[PDB]
Order: structure tokens, then C-alpha cells, then sequence
């Protein structure tokens, strides 16, 4: 009941994806040739939220690939657990869009992205009961930029009353791997405002300096920021599949986190987080967790959330614990950060328990939090957007594919409203 | 001057020397988090270097 597919496009996409349902097979302990080998009753209870049913007594997610280009397919094929896709869902085009959101939204990915829509469709028909969808890309290719958003678009035309979520890796200055990425970044932030349901961005930048300090290991790698990714990502839908006190659905965090509908962007966290020379040296406990859950720096993101004031705070903890004492704890901390708290609305701090914790830890602990200190994003990558407009550099590829620049116009003038208008709410008073 | 005056040959005796307690410190499991060889820095010295 309640489940939800997954959808995954362009080399970040697919590879997000790759070790997400990675994490999720051994939570759910299934065997890479889909024979399920778990210890526990509770695995098996709520598998058809990510699994379907096969004959034989197999299971195959409900996983859609899609990309301009074949090759990020043919290579996730290849690694662990690539075995389970089922193989009609790969989708790929035969040119590529050159990190051109004009290609990948206008020509080639409106013609290519019939099929998708239609096994898309098939999957959201076939389900009993469907929550939402589950969408991730990154905001710095071309591919991914446009068809994903022109594929969020297009499901919210079909499925108003349905919740999406958006997975968003923008590309800040720092690790700069690519020179057009704000102008992708800004026209696909123009058309997700307007229909993703909720958004969590995600930095590199962070993802690194989270691998060097807090995990304090000398190799960061692209597996390392991916399983980090998947562990934040299983941490929302844990409570949906298994049991817990409280149980909150997808539905009733967009209720009680988005109070504009607007106002849908987030930032996460993850706890515990240590190196092996702290593993045997820490403590699991409930104080040791919410210290790390709201330290600024183990933010998912480089914005810096003490230059702001938290709109709303969302929590949810894995483990056996008792209740008073994380209610007491959540308590303290928003009595000794009252500065950081706006005040016109009271007790903005959610909590949701899960008696399953995850595989190998006892503790565990995922935040979302909704905070005005988001704002510095938008308007370093808006200051790099009109640096790059002004002189219309590179603008030549995007005007000679039916795009104008009145649509780059319209585009930065939504993105300084809606920076305006979040940081409006942060001088707000009762 | 025992083995030819008394022709007795002395025979030493050794003796119990002092055997020292030493702890062994385990090595923790492995949480789940990058890779073996770049992990284990952190518990083999406070400053981690490349494996
Ligand atoms: N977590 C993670 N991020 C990645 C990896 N490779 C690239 N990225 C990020 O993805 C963005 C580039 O996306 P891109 O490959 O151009 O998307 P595409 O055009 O759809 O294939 C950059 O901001 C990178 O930081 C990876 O292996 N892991």
C-alpha cells in the first residue's frame, strides 16, 4: 500500500539510483538474482513498496532509466545489485545533449521522452495504491536539466492530487566541474519552483568537506558521496516501510514542513556519522546524536544555516528509545537557539520514531530542515547567471534551437522574485 | 678449582625473571562508510594520511 516508483535520468540520476537501491537490497536483505535470503519477518511485510512480484518468487524495482546517451546505462548494468533492473525500463537516446538544456528539453528529449511516459504511465496504472514519485538529477548537465524538469512538468499535468519530490544537485562555483552550469541551473530551477512539490538540494562541496572532516578519510569517492546520498535518502521512507511510534508519511511531512507553497526547498542531514578510530570512542546516544543533527557543519549543504533563521525542522529517528527523552532534548535545543528560531510560529520541530533502525548501527537520525539560509545559493548562482547574460556569452547554441533570450529574461527575473520573497519572511515580526 | 680440589663440578641455578601485563586494543568493525584501507587511518593515527 502507499508505494512509490523511482525514476532516474542522466549520468547523475542513474548513478544516484545505482547505490540507492543498493542500500535499499540489503536493507530489505535480497540477494543480487532476486532470491530473498532476510532474517526477519518485518523484511517482507512491506516489500511492495519498492518491490514487485515476480513468478519464481523474485523481485524487480519499480525503476525507470532514462537517458539521452547509452552509455551510463551500459555501465550501471555492471555494477553490484545492476542486476535486479528490469530491462525495458533503460531508455536511450543516440546523439546526446552536450550539456545543452535547449536539446535536452525542446528537440530531442520532447520526441524521446514518448516511451518514457508511456512505461511511466503503465508503472503508476499498475500500482495499487499510489503516494507519489521520487525524482533525482542534477542541476548541472544539459540532459538532465531538461528532461527531467519537462518530465516533472508533464506528471504534474497528469497527476495534480500526487506528491513529488525532487532530488536536486545544483552545481555551486566551488566544485565547478563545467562553465555553462548556471544557466542550465537557472532555467531548470524556473520550471521545478513551479511544479516540484518538494525540492532537497544537495552540494558536492558539502559532500567532500563532510568526507574529509567529519569522516576525517584521506580518499573521498564518487561511492563514498553516493552511499552518503542513499543512506539520507532511505532515511525519509524508512518510517513508510517499517513500523514505528509515530509514523509520518511523505504526505504529512509536506503538511507540516511547507507552510507556502512556494517555499519547498530543504536541506538535510545524517547521524551518526564518525571515522573508525571514533567508532569503538563514541557513545550512541540520544544528546550525542542531536548535537551532531544540529551542528551547523554536518548540514548536507554549504550554506551555513546559523546566517539564517529556520522557517521549520523536521526529524526522524531510527532505533528504540523513549519519547520524552527526544522530546525533552528537541525541547532544550530550541530553547537555547531561539535566534535562529523564527518566532511568529511556535514549536516548528516535528518528530517521527522508527522501531527498525538501520543494518549495523543502533541509532540513527535524519533532519530536514526548512531555513532562510538557503538564499546565499540562489543568489551567488543568480550574480554568476546575469555575469554570464550580460555580455549574452554563449548564448549563440540556445538561440539557434528556438529559444530566445526573452525566456532567459523571464527566467532570472522569477528566480531574484522568489529569492526576494524567501528572504522576505526571514524579516518578517510578529 | 671444585671440579679438580673437591671433584665436584657446581651446577648454576637460573631463575624466575619478571614477565610484564600487555593490553590488546581490537581493531572496530567496519561501519559501512568508504573503504577499508582509507578508514583504517583514522584508528592507526590521529592525523590520516593516503593509503
Ligand atoms: N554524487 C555524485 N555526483 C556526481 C558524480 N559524477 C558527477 N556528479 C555531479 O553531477 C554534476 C554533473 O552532472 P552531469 O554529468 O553533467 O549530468 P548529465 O549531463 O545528465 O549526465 C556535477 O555537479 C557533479 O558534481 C558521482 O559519481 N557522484
Amino acid at each position: 500500500m502507499r508505494e512509490i516508483v523511482h525514476i532516474q535520468g542522466g549520468q547523475c540520476g542513474n548513478q544516484i539510483g545505482a547505490k540507492f537501491w543498493e542500500v535499499i537490497s540489503d536493507e530489505h536483505g535480497i540477494d543480487p538474482t532476486g532470491t530473498y535470503h532476510g532474517d526477519s519477518d518485518l523484511q517482507l511485510e512491506r516489500i511492495n513498496v519498492y518491490y514487485n512480484e515476480a513468478t519464481g518468487g523474485r523481485y524487480v524495482p519499480r525503476a525507470i532509466l532514462m537517458d539521452l546517451e547509452p552509455g551510463t546505462m551500459d555501465s550501471v548494468r555492471a555494477g553490484p545489485f545492476g542486476q535486479l533492473f528490469r530491462p525495458d525500463n533503460f531508455v536511450f537516446g543516440q546523439t546526446g545533449a552536450g550539456n545543452n538544456w535547449a536539446k535536452g528539453h525542446y528537440t530531442e528529449g520532447a520526441e524521446l521522452i514518448d516511451s518514457v511516459l508511456d512505461v511511466v504511465r503503465k508503472e503508476a496504472e499498475g500500482c495499487d495504491c499510489l503516494q507519489g514519485f521520487q525524482i533525482t538529477h542534477s542541476l548541472g548537465g544539459g540532459t538532465g536539466s531538461g528532461m527531467g524538469t519537462l518530465l516533472i512538468s508533464k506528471v504534474r499535468e497528469e497527476y495534480p492530487d500526487r506528491i513529488m519530490e525532487t532530488f536536486s544537485v545544483v552545481p555551486s562555483p566551488k566544485v565547478s566541474d563545467t562553465v555553462v552550469e548556471p544557466y542550465n541551473a537557472t532555467l531548470s530551477v524556473h520550471q521545478l519552483v513551479e511544479n516540484a512539490d518538494e525540492c532537497m538540494v544537495i552540494d558536492n562541496e558539502a559532500l567532500y568537506d563532510i568526507c574529509f572532516r567529519t569522516l576525517k578519510l584521506t580518499t573521498p569517492t564518487y561511492g563514498d558521496l553516493n552511499h552518503l546520498v542513499s543512506a539520507a535518502m532511505s532515511g525519509v521512507t524508512c518510517c513508510l516501510r517499517f513500523p514505528g511510534q509515530l509514523n509520518s508519511d511523505l504526505r504529512k511531512l509536506a503538511v507540516n514542513l511547507i507552510p507556502f507553497p512556494r517555499l519547498h526547498f530543504f536541506m538535510i542531514g545524517f547521524a551518526p556519522l564518525t571515522s573508525r578510530g571514533s567508532q569503538q570512542y563514541r557513545a550512541l546516544t540520544v544528546p550525542e546524536l542531536t548535537q551532531q543533527m544540529f551542528d551547523a557543519k554536518n548540514m548536507m549543504c554549504a550554506a551555513d544555516p546559523r546566517h539564517g533563521r529556520y522557517l521549520t525542522a523536521s526529524a526522524l529517528f531510527r532505533g528504540r528509545m523513549s519519547t520524552k527523552e527526544v522530546d525533552e532534548q528537541m525541547l532544550n535545543v530550541q530553547n537555547k537557539n531561539s535566534s535562529y528560531f523564527v518566532e511568529w510560529i511556535p514549536n516548528n520541530i516535528k518528530s517521527s520514531i522508527c522501531d527498525i533502525p538501520p543494518k549495523g548501527l543502533k541509532m540513527a537520525v535524519t533532519f530536514v530542515g526548512n531555513s532562510t539560509a538557503i538564499q546565499e545559493m540562489f543568489k551567488r548562482v543568480a550574480e554568476q547567471f546575469t555575469a554570464m547574460f550580460r555580455r549574452k556569452a554563449f548564448l549563440h547554441w540556445y538561440t539557434g534551437e528556438g529559444m530566445d533570450e526573452m525566456e532567459f529574461t523571464e527566467a532570472e527575473s522569477n528566480m531574484n522574485d522568489l529569492v526576494s520573497e524567501y528572504q522576505q519572511y526571514q524579516d518578517a515580526t510578529a | 678449582w671444585y671440579l679438580q680440589n673437591m671433584n665436584l663440578q657446581q651446577i648454576p641455578i637460573t631463575l624466575k625473571k619478571e614477565d610484564i601485563k600487555r593490553f590488546y586494543q581490537p581493531v572496530p568493525p567496519y561501519n559501512g562508510f568508504g573503504s577499508e584501507a582509507d578508514s583504517l587511518g583514522s584508528v592507526y593515527n590521529l592525523q590520516p594520511k593516503a593509503p
